[PDB]
């Protein structure tokens, strides 16, 4: 048995706010300096690939994984 | 009444206008009614519900999250959950009434 | 999430206003207890019945909608309907979804299995598909993966039994593998 | 264990009765201690005694009476013109230390170095150390500190030594704001102190045991983080224990923060610069940035990203010959098959096909099952 | 159910429990039983206007009512008689659905 | 709505609900005047000054003019919070009504310094009105209190609170 | 099964012999040893009985 | 079974201590004195006995007579009494609200101001249908039904003013019947509790609990068979199609590869 | 318990107080060492090296140390050992014949000691109230500079009552917290010699000295009689923040209008190392070029920053019987 | 942790900073012996010996 | 309806009335006090102009008949509150009494309450036993696993209970102040300090 | 000695060298280092530290 | 959490009886328990010797607690030796009136 009919009345106001980042927002990521590269010289025992525009301006870098390879100005 | 209710017809319609509630389409679609075209900076009842699921997310008390102490000292929703006690209650509202920074 | 023996019993001895709890059981000539303080939205109209509006839904299913924000708790068969349910819920974004596993064949203490299915798998028959095919990204080697003709699940199925008489009787006498040599085994 | 958190509960003990009966209890022991020419009620050992008394039963009360303490009752003895003694001063710190009030707290305490020394007894370096932790000013809590065990007559006491571990243990789990909190929480640090404070309490004679169970757990947990022996430390550095930890990372899911076991695809490239865009920019080194200092802007990001879209970052099985080996994929948590109405079982929402605003309540099931039926719209 | 059976009694069946309950509720027997009764907006003078349609009991738990009006229970004879009437056509109607 | 009815399988349906008596139903801290105006009188100062601070009322025909007047303060104070708690959701007149809330305040804690430094400075023992005056506080000020839709202090930082009430 | 278990090392192949690509990860000198400084469910069960 | 409930529990354990409070602040005396006079008054703010300790003194003090300055003191010590009173109410509220973690589960800092000493009991508005009462009102106003019984037995057979009626031993929170506990829903809270005596019924609230339930049992059997009338309504047989099954496994096409022809 | 009773002695030999603490506090142990490897010292151990800790400790005046160990006793009710050990020797030889009953109060009373101390007891209230009264009296004289002051007037001690009873309820109703019948047990057998058989003065100044130390409240008791502290406001006429305008007591103050409170007035607490104290009044402008348009100039008459109620007294009380 | 123009536009700091610092020891635990306290006198005659 | 009732209570706080009482002992003095609600004391006068001219009028007759006095004004005030509070009184009542149906405590919900109140009711006494410090909110001072309650947050709702990357409340882990695995919190770093 | 250093430096959020001068939130509880960026007493970014 | 592979060497790696009686029962028995089992020091006298000293002594001593005490730790050296026999001890004094 009832006997009133009544509206609904609810408080549905959080007035709160809660922000947790997740993992994939600080999982690191690779970052690295760039600057104009100015050619490339790619070195074997005879055979050498030269693609140079201009001279070494400050420094020369030299990677050697598969082929040798130094990166002039870059 | 008639007034009354047409104020309240009022106020849903320019409700779900502003917060683009409701579907989009049609009830049945080709591949399912969950279709939407979320525009970027367009409010939508998708993202309203979203931000809600989000900020819940099986939530109990808000105190549920409340088990780290950097956590529980943070006072970026306010400062009503660190006071525990009449004399710090009493305490912050005289120095607020004498006009300090508060403790 | 869950929700256990316990919890649904007292559930039912005291039951709360704003626990919604979901009998998402198709086939209605299955279906012969009613469980307690439980509403029906079959799994099979959920994806349509969570986009009505509030009346919507109520001239529709006899009930108003959980608000969204009140606790639903769903019961199936074997809790698989249950939890295919709660996937669409959840995908609706309602704050709380629970599922009870194995809900009302374990809660009545019967034995029916919605969505047939059977853990074994039939012989892979056909050959290696190109989907698992993996290439070398520097040699270009064509290698393997496990899936297909082979894969954990039917390493799984294949593993030995946990008791030891029914293990006996698949090996025959003398040795459980001797098709192999003595030093791979 | 807190003699702070004491003296703030002690005062819902029904202090605001306790304190009128204490006040009524003093004057009529002033008017009993009457009946012993003009000043001998005044000025006399016993009158001093029993406003030192009230002082601390009054201590023990409410907020209302703790503030009242230093300005009235102090007031009233100035004016009635009993001799303050070294625990009336000592109570009077308290009070002003309790409230927060500290330029006070100290400005006594220096008058009593000055005028009145070799008269101050412990408890005055107790209450300063109170009233700082109570205002967060654990610098000036440490300074003070030091200055104790500079001086060793004072004598430190347990509840001293226990006063100056909670505050920095406090300070220690106090977290800072976010630009500080984007690595992890640098506050965490204050503990290695402990170690130093417990070599010091060591060399000042004051005990160990008699500090609180519950700051012992504490203790005991910022000792097993930042006290290793050298004999263990002659052992730490080995293969086992390292791949140990690893496994336990590995056992618990938790395997983002790890040098070995993770390995990073992402990169990010160079910015075309406007000054000059016909040169090309080559890379000169590699960092492992953790990410966050290079993030796309919200206002050009999808909204939250993050429940709307779920996004898998697998690799391709085909020969790359260049470019992405890790790309991830990015689908929408809602996304369905274009043909989903034919693969899920027909249902009674099928004859709704294709009208934009259908009639609901034509189709609904309430209309039979009610009798009053009555349609809102 | 085997240990809530049928209801014999309400939940309160005899007078000398009424007036215990109605003193346990929190009211003075003297000046709630003395204040008087507004009907429509009205003090209800003259002795409740005469005779009138309500019975002149200052108790509202005497003028309760269902929600649909029906106080088929020590109700006038008559609303008894159109109370039954309504749950019968109302019944009636259902249950041919 | 007492003559016509609503549906009986519409209010069947709608008591399903079982409005809570925490978050569902209406708060008891409902805004009111005499609610604001009770909270006004339960400072220990205004209480004091209310009932043994000022003179009797009916001795002398000054006392009755200053009790009038400070319980006409207080009464404009307590109906300019209770109308800034009503405007409290829109902004546009939330602080013109702030405006009159500090004025109010200002004029209430200007007459209880001036009476208090009377009732202090007018010219013993066992607990006489010049020691309870003494006994009591500082006198926490209303022109720099915090109060919200509610007329209880604020939980939110003293920079949230100046920055929602402050001059347009 | 985990999705954080990766493969850090290459398929094997002639790679591996004919570069001179490193097979680990060198040192990061900045990352502390992992050393153990927790407390088990059951012990701060225990310290809190 | 996690919200609802453990927010229910605490709530009704800090009511328990408030009224457990109240019990003990209505069977008791405070005295306000003010110089001369002292006042002694209820735990309902009224006032019991005005006497004046130390008349020897205090003669030559109120010295003809005075009378102004005589009513301030009575005036005074009134107050102090008062005063006291709501301390102590308030004080009481403090040790609950301190020592009861369930409401400091939700940060909101309004539990401290939303019960403060105007709006909690004893009410000085309301003792005279408590103190004035007679002893069978009086303790059956407080949930002692079973000695009101007695009571009233033994009369048709044949200082605080509540000391009599509420005892030391029933300010023990474990006395307080539901009926009484919350004293807002009394009448709503009567129903549950049995007639006799004071207690938790549990016939009662099963019978009710069992009666809904199978009246929400008759609808939810009718809604479902609806639903499903509906059903095969809508669609032609009362078949229903399958769902396929989503598995990462890859799948074998070489049956629907081969084909026949004839040669 | 034997290691750690010899190290003790080893380190009141050396006379090493923080050596003395540490082995103290080696002996209590901690978790690891009591409920671990289980190896902790024997109850009786405990109590006889906190014994002779508490031996060397407060005969030297070290208040710390002796409240210290003594909250350590009174945690675990070792202060009835001595006793213990006693009565238990006792049921050495009992055992040997029938019925050694239990610990019954009588039977711990039947003992020696505890009759011998409150035998003596009555001396020692006598010592304490002598040494109290020679105290003040000192105190007094030293607040003074001089002799007699009205502090030595009615201190906080009430003369005791020719009777045993009364003589045994004072020191509760003074002491009380110290369990001075122990303390009067502990105080004999010096260095092996009991001494209520022999030289009773020396007796008595130990246990006073002992009951002096323990008593926290004793110590709060006997005080040297400090001065008044002035507060201090900021200048109207700001002309260095150092200096301040200090706040005058009306008994220090002749006259003075009817001001109010120190607090009402406005003032608080300030004193540092460069601090000085002042009555702020500028000079009266009189009415000419300086006072039309030039700043007024203050006038700051140097006050004490304390006020001496003692002495105060102490030159009135011969200021009064002179004339 | 704001600087936006880090590593990629050329942008890496010449000191180390205070919340890196900060990190850095706080990951890695104090050795006891490093505080080197004495309060008694050396041991002649034991010290040297002690155990095996 | 509770604010309806919080009204009512608090109107009358702030309400006061008026009482007179004249001495019965056949002095003419009288007293009349003007008493105040819940904080039930405010101004009050003697007149003296009433009585004789001899004014021969004891201290102890004047105190007796202030108590008249108050006692009359205080009874006074209570009818005063017992006649405004009671016609909403009765209507609360009778909503309360038959409405029953539409509350938690009064459907099949009342089960629920009862069991809550006992509950509660058990549970103090046990935090009275622990000494007031609400034992383990989180239930981990059960020495017992029957010892706590099925409505413990402490029992875990995550799927899969052996596996990680699983125990998650949303669809991604999250990390709170640094990078700390809020949704699965281990013993160490969980702390109640302070 | 710089001028009126207390309030440029102590006293302002911009240190004296940042120009404070869709509409803000009516009731935000707004992180405690940033600000609605209303005016100079409620910046974007807050500089002035929170502790003594 | 620390999980060493090696076992704490420093274990008691036993049952602790948690042995506390009152001081002057302790120095009184004193020369009864030296024959019992002490912390971590096991005397190896026989264990009839301690059953008939228990079996002697028990009733002269007037202390429950005590009493139990000395039983506990006669219970403990039998166990340590092995002595099946001490179960009637049990029967005697214990089984009456505890079970």
């Amino acid at each position: 048995m009832f006997l009133i009919h009544f509206v609904h009345y609810k408080t549905i106001l959080q007035k709160y706010t809660f922000k947790f980042k997740h993992i994939f927002l600080s999982i690191d990521k690779y970052n690295s300096l760039f600057f104009n590269i100015s050619g490339i010289l790619i070195w074997l025992n005879i055979i050498h690939i030269n693609i140079i525009l201009i001279k070494y301006s400050f420094f020369i870098l030299i990677n050697n994984f598969e082929y040798l390879i130094i990166l002039i100005s870059t | 009444r008639a007034s009354r209710t047409t104020a309240e017809q009022q106020r849903e319609e320019e409700r779900a206008q502003r917060f683009g509630l409701g579907r989009q389409g049609a009830l049945v679609q080709d591949g399912g009614p969950d279709q939407r075209t979320l525009k970027k900076h367009t409010n939508d009842e998708r993202i309203v519900d979203a931000m809600l699921f989000q900020q819940n997310a099986y939530r109990k008390t808000p105190t549920d999250e409340h088990w780290n102490p950097y956590i529980r000292r943070s006072t970026e929703n306010g400062v009503g959950h660190l006071l525990q006690n009449k004399f710090d209650i009493m305490r912050r509202e005289d120095r607020l009434s004498k006009g300090e920074q508060d403790l | 999430h869950q929700v256990y023996l316990k919890d649904m019993l007292h559930l039912m001895r005291y039951p709360e206003p704003y626990t919604h709890i979901i009998d998402c059981r198709t086939s209605t000539q299955k279906m012969h207890r009613w469980v307690p303080h439980s509403l029906w939205l079959p799994r099979d109209e959920v994806e349509y019945a969570l986009q009505l509006s509030a009346d919507e839904f109520l001239d529709m299913y006899g009930f108003r909608k959980p608000d969204k924000s009140d606790d639903v708790i769903l019961l199936s068969h074997n809790g698989i309907y249950s939890e295919q349910a709660g996937w669409e819920w959840k995908k609706q974004f309602f704050q709380h979804v629970y599922n009870y596993r194995g809900g009302t064949n374990e809660l009545f203490g019967e034995s029916y299995s919605d969505m047939n299915v059977s853990d074994v798998l039939s012989p892979w028959k056909g050959p290696f598909p190109q989907s698992g095919v993996f290439v070398d990204k520097w040699s270009k080697r064509k290698v393997l993966t496990r899936t297909g003709p082979f894969d954990r699940q039917y390493e799984m199925q294949d593993f030995a039994l946990p008791d030891l008489e029914l293990e006996k009787a698949r090996h025959p006498e003398e040795g459980p593998r001797q098709n192999m040599p003595f030093g791979l085994q | 264990c807190d003699p702070a958190l004491t003296y703030k509960l002690l005062g819902d003990e029904n202090g605001e009765e306790r304190a009128q009966e204490a006040y009524r209890w003093f004057d009529l022991a002033l008017t009993s201690l009457a009946v012993d020419v003009p000043y001998l009620p005044q000025g006399t050992a016993a009158a001093s005694h029993i406003t030192n008394a009230l002082m601390r039963t009054l201590l023990t009360c409410g907020y209302t009476h703790v503030a009242a303490i230093p300005d009235s009752v102090y007031d009233r003895m100035g004016s009635m013109g009993i001799s303050p003694t070294i625990s009336t001063y000592e109570l009077v710190m308290l009070a002003l230390s309790l409230q927060g009030n500290m330029v006070e707290a100290e400005s006594i305490l220096s008058f009593l170095r000055s005028h009145h020394s070799e008269h101050i007894t412990v408890e005055s370096f107790n209450a300063l150390l109170l009233g700082h932790r109570e205002a967060r000013q654990f610098d000036c809590c440490d300074a003070i500190w030091q200055e104790l065990v500079d001086r060793r007559w004072p004598r430190a006491s347990p509840l001293t030594a226990e006063l100056y571990l909670r505050s920095i243990m406090d300070h220690a789990n106090t977290p800072t704001s976010e630009p500080l909190q984007s690595f992890a929480n640098i506050n965490v640090v204050e503990k290695k102190k402990v170690p130093l404070v417990l070599a010091q309490m060591d060399e000042l004679g004051v005990p160990r045991t008699h500090l609180s169970r519950v700051l012992m757990d504490e203790v005991e947990d910022s000792l097993r983080k930042f006290q290793t022996y050298r004999s263990r430390f002659y052992e730490w550095g080995r293969a086992v224990k390292q791949f140990d930890f690893i496994e336990f990372r590995r056992r618990n899911g938790w395997l983002y923060d790890l040098h070995l076991m993770k390995c990073t695809t992402k990169q990010v490239g160079p910015l075309r610069d406007f000054n000059d865009p016909d040169a090309v920019q080559g890379a000169v080194a590699t960092a492992e940035i953790p990410a966050f200092f290079n993030e796309r802007p919200a206002w050009e990001r999808p909204p939250l990203e993050e429940t709307l879209y779920v996004t898998t970052n697998k690799e391709r099985y085909d020969d790359v010959r260049g470019g992405d080996i890790y790309y991830d994929d990015t689908r929408g948590l809602h996304d369905r098959s274009p043909t989903w109405m034919n693969e899920v079982p027909e249902t009674r929402y099928d004859r709704l096909y294709g009208v934009n605003h259908p009639d609901i309540a034509k189709i609904g099931i309430r209309r039979h099952l009610n009798v009053e039926y009555v349609n809102r719209k | 159910e085997r240990r809530a059976l049928w209801a014999e009694v309400g939940p309160i069946s005899d007078v000398g429990s009424a007036v215990t309950a109605w003193i346990r509720f929190g009211n003075d027997p003297v000046l709630h039983t003395a204040v008087p009764t507004m009907l429509g907006g009205k003090f209800r003078n003259q002795q409740r206007e005469k005779e009138s349609l309500l019975p002149n009991s200052s108790s509202p738990f005497a003028y309760v009512e269902d929600y649909m009006g029906t106080n088929l229970v020590f109700g006038s004879p008559v609303h008894a008689k159109e109370s039954a009437a309504v749950w019968a056509t109302y019944f009636e109607r259902r249950y041919a659905s | 709505n007492d003559i016509y009815r609503h549906s009986f399988e519409d209010v069947q349906a709608c008591h399903t609900q079982r409005v809570t008596e925490r978050d569902r139903t209406m708060p008891p801290y409902l805004p009111t005047l005499p609610h604001f105006v009770a909270i006004i009188k339960k400072d220990p100062h205004i209480s004091f000054l209310l009932h043994i601070g000022l003179p009797d009322r009916n001795s002398s025909e000054e006392g009755s003019a200053k009790h009038k007047e400070l319980e006409k303060r207080i009464y404009y104070l307590a109906r300019a919070l209770y109308h800034t708690a009503l405007e409290y959701h829109n902004e546009t007149v939330r602080r013109v009504n702030r405006q009159k809330v500090n004025v109010a305040a200002s004029l209430l804690d200007n007459f209880v310094e001036q009476e208090w430094t009377t009732i202090l400075r007018d010219k013993d023992t066992q607990n006489d009105k010049k020691q309870l005056a003494r006994r009591l506080g500082r006198y926490m000020l209303f022109a720099n209190r915090s109060l919200d839709d509610t007329g209880f202090p604020t939980d939110a930082r003293a920079d949230d609170y100046t920055r929602w009430m402050a001059p347009p | 099964m985990l999705s954080q278990n990766v493969a850090k090392t290459t398929v094997p192949s002639y790679y591996m012999i004919r570069t001179n690509l490193p097979h680990r990860k060198p040192q990061n000198q900045w990352e502390g040893v992992y050393y153990y400084s927790g407390i088990t469910k059951r012990q701060r069960h225990l310290i809190l009985l | 079974s996690f919200r609802y409930t453990n927010n229910l529990i605490g709530a009704l354990k800090h009511r328990l201590l408030l009224e457990s409070s109240y019990r003990e602040i209505a069977s008791r005396k405070f005295i306000g004195n003010c110089r001369g006079v002292e006042v002694v008054c209820s735990g309902y703010g009224t006032v019991l006995a005005v006497q004046l300790t130390d008349k020897a003194v205090w003669e030559s003090f109120y010295r003809s007579l005075d009378l102004d300055k005589l009513a301030e003191s009575i005036k005074t010590a009134l107050w102090d009494a008062t005063r006291k009173i709501r301390s102590a109410k308030e004080a009481a509220l403090h040790r609950s609200l301190s020592h009861n973690t369930r409401m400091r589960a939700s940060a909101d800092l309004k539990h401290w101001y939303e019960e403060d000493a105007n709006t909690l009991r004893p009410l000085a508005f309301e003792a005279l249908k408590h103190e004035a009462a007679t002893p069978w009102m009086q303790l059956v106003q407080h949930g002692k039904k079973e000695e009101a019984a007695a009571l009233l037995k033994e009369f048709e057979q044949k200082q605080p003013p509540l000391a009599s009626t509420l005892k030391a031993e029933d300010s023990n929170p474990a006395t307080i019947p539901i009926g009484s506990v919350h004293p807002l829903f009394t009448p709503a809270l009567v129903q549950i509790e049995e007639a006799g005596g004071g207690s938790v019924s549990n016939e009662a609230v099963c019978r009710a609990q069992l009666w809904e339930l199978s009246r929400d049992e008759q609808l939810f059997w009718e809604r479902v068979e609806l639903i499903r009338k509906g059903q095969v309504a809508s669609i032609g047989s009362s078949h229903k199609r399958g769902y396929a099954d989503e598995a990462a496994f890859a799948k074998d096409d070489t049956e629907e590869k081969v084909q026949l022809r004839f040669t | 318990g034997e290691v750690l009773h010899n190290l003790m002695r080893c380190a009141i030999a050396a006379r090493h107080r923080a050596r003395i603490m540490w082995v103290y506090n080696v002996m209590r142990g901690r978790f690891y060492e009591n409920v671990v490897v289980r190896a902790e010292v024997d109850l009786i151990w405990r109590y006889r090296i906190a014994m002779i800790a508490l031996e060397y400790l407060l005969d030297h005046e070290c208040a710390e140390e002796a409240a210290a160990i003594y909250s350590y006793l009174v945690e675990e009710e070792l202060l009835r050992c001595d006793v213990h050990v006693r009565v238990g020797l006792h049921m050495r030889e009992a055992i040997a014949a029938g019925k050694p009953i239990t610990l019954n109060n009588d039977v711990m009373n039947a003992t020696s000691l505890v009759r011998d101390a409150t035998a003596v007891a009555p001396e020692v209230a006598r010592e304490l109230q002598r040494r109290h009264a020679q105290t003040l009296q000192n105190n007094a004289v030293e607040a003074v500079g001089a002799g007699s002051a009205p502090w030595s007037i009615l201190g906080p001690l009430t003369a005791i009552g020719p009777t045993a009873e009364d003589t045994m309820v004072w020191l509760q109703q003074h002491y009380g917290d110290v369990d001075v019948m122990s303390i009067m047990r502990w105080a004999r057998f010096r260095k092996g010699k009991d001494l209520m058989a022999k030289d009773r003065p020396q007796y008595l100044a130990r246990a006073a000295a002992w009951i002096e130390l323990l008593s926290k409240r004793n110590r709060e008791m006997e005080e040297v009689p400090l001065t008044y502290m002035r507060k201090s406001k900021p200048l109207v006429l700001d002309t260095n923040s150092n200096v301040r305008v200090a706040w005058q007591t009306p008994l220090m103050r002749s006259g003075g209008p009817p001001r109010l409170l120190a607090r009402e007035e406005g003032y608080v607490f300030h004193h540092s190392n460069s601090s000085r104290f002042v009555e702020e009044t500028y000079r009266h402008p009189g009415e000419s070029l300086q006072s039309r348009y030039l700043a007024l100039q203050p006038l700051h008459t140097e006050v004490s920053a304390k006020e001496d109620f003692q002495r105060l007294y102490y030159q009135a009380q011969k200021h009064h019987k002179q004339q | 942790s704001h600087r936006r123009d880090y590593i990629r536009m050329g942008y890496i700091p010449r000191y180390t900073p205070w919340e890196w610092i900060a990190i850095q020891e706080a990951d890695q635990p104090l050795i006891a012996e490093q505080i080197r306290q004495d309060n008694i006198g050396t041991s002649y005659f034991f010290s040297l010996n002690r155990y095996w | 309806y509770p604010a309806a009732v919080r009204y009512g209570v608090e109107l009358c706080t702030v309400l006061t009335a008026e009482g007179k009482f004249v001495d019965e002992r056949g002095s003419g003095l009288s007293a009349r006090c003007v008493v105040n609600g819940t904080g039930a004391a405010e101004s009050v006068v003697f007149d003296t102009a009433n009585c004789n001219g001899t004014n021969t009028t004891s201290v102890e007759d004047a105190l007796r008949v202030a108590h008249g006095a108050l006692r009359s004004a205080q009874d006074r005030h209570n009818t005063l509150a017992a006649f405004r509070l009671g016609p909403l009184s009765k209507q609360s009542q009778v909503l309360l009494f038959c409405g029953v149906n539409a509350y938690e405590f009064g459907g099949k919900y009342a089960r629920t309450y009862a069991y809550a109140f006992e509950k509660a009711k058990k549970e103090l006494e046990a935090t009275a036993a622990s000494g007031f410090m609400a034992p383990s909110l989180s239930h981990e001072d059960t020495e017992r696993l029957s010892d706590q309650p099925t409505t413990s947050p402490s029992v875990d709702r995550f799927a899969s209970t052996t596996h990680p990357e699983q125990r998650k409340a949303q669809f991604v882990p999250r990390v709170g102040p640094g990078s700390t695995p809020l949704e699965d919190p281990a013993a160490d770093q969980k702390s109640e300090w302070s | 000695q710089l001028q009126a250093q207390d309030r440029i430096i102590c006293g302002t959020h911009g240190a004296g060298i940042v120009a404070h001068q869709a509409p803000a939130a009516d009731l935000s509880r707004t992180k405690p280092h940033e600000g609605t960026g209303t005016s100079e007493r409620d910046p974007y970014i807050r500089t002035l530290h929170n502790q003594r | 959490p620390f999980q060493s592979n090696h076992s704490l060497v420093n274990k008691y790696r036993g049952v602790w009886i948690e042995f506390d009686m009152h001081p002057a029962f302790s120095v009184a028995l004193e020369p009864q328990l030296r024959k019992l089992p002490r912390g971590r020091t096991l005397p190896k006298t026989p264990a009839e010797e301690v059953i008939a000293d228990y079996t002697a002594l028990a009733p002269l001593v007037d202390d429950e607690k005590t009493r139990d005490l000395w039983l506990a730790k006669v219970f403990q050296h039998c166990a340590f030796q092995r002595c099946g026999g001490a179960m009637e001890l049990w029967e005697r004094y214990c089984h009456q009136r505890f079970t």
